[PDB]
C-alpha cells in the first residue's frame, strides 16, 4: 500500500 | 477523545465496540458508524457529511474512512474505491503493526475492498451499501 | 443533526434552550445541565458522570465538558481546571468561528473560568459549584 501525509 | 484506551477496554471484553464512538473515542453515541460496527457520536458525524467525499491533487480521498481526519494515512490501490486509511486507526482498530504489515503489502486491497470483511477489531457491515447512502440524507 | 437544529431554533426564539438537551439534542430534557443554562436528557448524565475529571497524559481532561466526546479541543489554562472545550461544540453554542478567534489567545481561560459569564448562548449558572456537588449523587 502507498502512503501519504494528508493536510491538516 | 480517548480513543487508545477505550479499545484497550474493548480488547480485554470490558466495554462494547458498539458503545464507543470508533471515529473519535466520544461515550456520546448515538448512532452507529456506517461502515464498520461501532458506535458514532453526532460531531462525528456532521464531519463526515462536511467531508464527504473530498479528494486532493493525487486523486485520492483526503481524510480518513474511519474517523475522517489522520497524519498519515495508506491509499488503496483499487480503482472505483480511492480511499484513505490512516496508520493511526489501523494499529488501534486493527492491531499493533498492520499498518506495517499492509504498507509491505504490494498491491493493496483496503479493509472497504478486501473479501474477508472483518480484520482485528475492525467489522465490516454486511448492508454497509444502504447504511451509507442512507446516511448522507 | 438534532443538537446543531434545535439551537437554530433558540437562535430565532422558537425555542427556550432550558427545553432542550446541549450535549445531544434530545427534547427529553430530564434536568437541569449543572455547569450551563440548558436541559440535560438521562443518558447524557450519565456520560458526565462516567467522564468527569478523566484525565489524557497531557495533563488536560480526556473529553469534552459540553457533548462527552469532542475531536479538536480547547484546553484550559490554569491549573485548577484543565477542562477541555471542543470546535463542534464552541461553534455551536458560542457562535459560527469562535473556535478560530479562541485559538488565538494566550493563556486561553475557558468558559468556567472567565469572569463574563456569558458566550452567545454559552451561559454559566451562578451557582455551578453547589449544583456541581448536588449532580455527583
Ligand atoms: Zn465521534
Ligand atoms: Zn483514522
Ligand atoms: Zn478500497
Ligand atoms: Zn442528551
Ligand atoms: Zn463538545
Ligand atoms: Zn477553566
Amino acid at each position: 500500500a502507498r502512503t501519504k501525509q494528508t493536510a491538516r | 477523545g480517548p480513543l487508545g484506551s477505550l479499545v484497550y477496554e474493548v480488547r480485554q471484553k470490558c466495554r462494547n465496540i458498539e458503545d464507543i464512538c470508533i471515529s473519535c473515542g466520544s461515550l456520546n453515541v448515538t448512532l452507529e458508524h456506517p461502515l464498520f460496527v461501532g458506535g458514532m457520536c453526532q460531531n462525528c458525524k456532521n464531519c463526515f457529511l462536511e467531508c464527504a467525499y473530498q479528494y486532493d491533487d493525487d486523486g485520492y480521498q483526503s481524510y480518513c474512512t474511519i474517523c475522517c481526519g489522520g497524519r498519515e494515512v495508506l491509499m488503496c490501490g483499487n480503482n472505483n474505491c480511492c480511499r484513505c486509511f490512516c496508520v493511526e486507526c489501523v494499529d488501534l482498530l486493527v492491531g499493533p503493526g498492520a499498518a506495517q504489515a499492509a504498507i509491505k503489502e504490494d498491491p493493496w486491497n483496503c479493509y472497504m475492498c478486501g473479501h474477508k470483511g472483518t480484520y482485528g477489531l475492525l467489522r465490516r457491515r454486511e448492508d454497509w451499501p444502504s447504511r451509507l447512502q442512507m446516511f448522507f440524507a
